[PDB]
């Protein structure tokens, strides 16, 4: 029943502005406080702002006071976060969070989050290169794909269109000095399988509309 | 500058009572996030839209350590005092 | 504001054992303390509110207690889905504040990595850059050291590393490291080697190839 869908995330250049929204359903939105919480990549949870059930009360974390504005439309069951003067350190997954009461925490339900990337880099689809299996990679051969120089996050990878899941490792991207990400995805397979089964990594980069399938051959 | 206290988290510490000096006094306990401004109002029975609580304590708050006292005047007749969702009937003499 | 501290930062326990997580407040937050669970790549979930009350659909092996400045969360008989990051949050005083989290990971025996090395592809090489990838597969514990050597010279500042979440099946970690040279520099050298130090290896393990060979 209770659902919180965020949207509005994306790339924004430093100093500029973004508005997030969160559409609520499955509960009487107008009876409950709503909060925004954010989480930078790999860091802890970070409270941002609150708005009371009736919009009369708002409070902000100190790191965003005077730059963010929280608001809500109770006839549209929608929560908003207007973010001005964005800084690189504002980059995070932003969650809307429901209160079980009129304003206070705790947070009984959470959205899936929306990714805000504050950066000057241009969107770019990844180049996908094969990590070929060799002797240099007993009964086991490793192979994979190197997903290089894309922006922004995220990218998804599958092997044989989702049919090869066992033994697959898709690693967290690293941010290179260029401001672009790279990631690798590897599979361990029986080394006798190289001579019979095809291995093809599927790389999808929704932000740049890139879709790539590299075949990885010995 | 304070948010309004979460209206679900009040109980009576001292219920509405006559102060002697022509006012109504009361104490509340608040179990939520502090500090905050106490939402307080009252209505004449059958007149739910018109607040009639005349506050002598005009800005009652729960502080980090104290607060909870409210003083008001009310019109004659059957009234209901609300502190958040917490209520108490108060009949007022003429 | 209130500073919330959690201890320890990481807790390794075997399945079926009990995990006790601590949460400290710089000043009293009465009983207005909540606990959250967050699994890799997912939104957090409320576990405990009011210091000791279980949220709905939370199983009984989760219990919590405390008031004032010290709170504990206890997980009895850890099940594989219980392994995640746990955050406390005080909400006695605005602004509500999260602690920094405690990672609960599965403890297992020491497992040495399998090391594989990947030369740059010919497609990347015609683009003017060369990436050499070293893979450390299925090791425990998480700490591992990878050194890049190019014609036996230790490399510095030209590599980046990444580590997966704990594998739910065998409780191991995997690590990928990329060494990036320009095509010109890559063609000036011959031996490219990845040297792996880890607790399950009697001595460091080197995997290498010869460019062209
Ligand atoms: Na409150
Ligand atoms: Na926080």
């Amino acid at each position: 029943q209770v659902q919180l869908v965020e949207s509005g995330g994306g790339v924004v250049q430093p100093g500029r502005s973004l508005r997030l929204s969160c559409a609520a359903s499955g509960f009487t939105f107008s009876n409950y406080g709503m909060h925004w919480v954010r989480q930078a990549p790999g860091k802890g949870l970070d409270w941002v702002a609150v708005i009371s059930y009736d919009a009369i009360s708002k409070s902000y974390a100190d790191s965003v006071e005077g730059r963010f504005t929280i608001s809500r439309d109770n006839s549209k069951n929608t929560l908003y976060l207007q973010m001005n003067s964005l800084r690189a350190e504002d980059s995070a997954v932003y969650y809307c969070a429901k209160s079980p009461t009129a304003i206070d925490p705790p947070f009984d339900y959470w959205g899936q989050g929306t990714l805000v990337t504050v950066s000057s880099a241009s969107t770019k689809g990844p180049s996908v290169f094969p990590l070929a299996p060799s002797s240099k990679s007993g009964g086991t051969a490793a192979l994979g794909c190197l997903v290089k120089d894309y922006f922004p996050e995220p990218v998804t990878v599958s092997w044989n269109s989702g049919a090869l899941t066992s033994g697959v490792h898709t690693f967290p991207a690293v941010l290179q000095s260029s401001g672009l990400y790279s990631l690798s995805s590897v599979v361990t397979v029986p080394s006798s399988s190289l001579g019979t089964q095809t291995y093809i990594c599927n790389v999808n980069h929704k932000p740049s509309n890139t879709k790539v399938d590299k075949r990885v051959e010995p | 500058t304070y948010t309004m206290c979460d209206k679900t988290k009040f109980t009576w510490k001292r219920a509405p009572t006559d102060s002697g000096h022509d006012t109504v006094v009361m104490e509340v306990t608040f179990s939520g996030t502090k500090p905050c401004r106490i939402p307080v109002r009252a209505v004449a029975h059958g007149s739910p839209d018109v607040n009639v609580a005349m506050l002598i304590t005009p800005n009652p708050t729960i502080e980090n350590n104290g607060g909870g006292f409210i003083e008001m005047q009310l019109p004659p007749g059957d009234n209901i005092i609300y502190v958040g969702e917490l209520s108490h009937q108060w009949f007022q003499k003429g | 504001e209130i500073v919330m501290t959690q201890s320890p930062a990481t807790l390794s326990v075997s399945p079926g054992e009990r995990a006790t997580l601590s949460c400290w407040a710089s000043q009293s937050v009465s009983s207005n303390l909540a606990w959250y669970q967050q699994k890799p790549g997912q939104a957090p979930r409320l576990l405990i509110y009011g210091a000791s009350t279980r949220a709905t659909g939370i199983p009984a092996r989760f219990s919590a207690s405390g008031s004032g400045t010290e709170f504990t969360l206890t997980i009895s008989s850890l099940q594989s889905e219980d392994f995640a990051v746990y955050y406390c949050q005080q909400y006695n005083n605005w602004p509500p504040r999260f602690g920094q989290g405690t990672k609960v990971e599965i403890k297992r025996t020491v497992a040495a990595p399998s090391v594989f090395i990947f030369p740059p592809s010919d497609e990347q090489l015609k683009s003017g850059t060369a990436s050499v990838v070293c893979l450390l597969n299925n090791f425990y514990p998480r700490e591992a050291k990878v050194q890049w050597k190019v014609d036996n010279a230790l490399q510095s500042g030209n590599s980046q590393e990444s580590v997966t979440e704990q594998d739910s099946k065998d409780s191991t970690y995997s690590l990928s490291s990329t060494l990036t040279l320009s095509k010109a520099d890559y063609e000036k050298h011959k031996v490219y080697a990845c040297e792996v130090t880890h607790q399950g290896l009697s001595s460091p393990v080197t995997k290498s190839f010869n460019r062209g060979e």
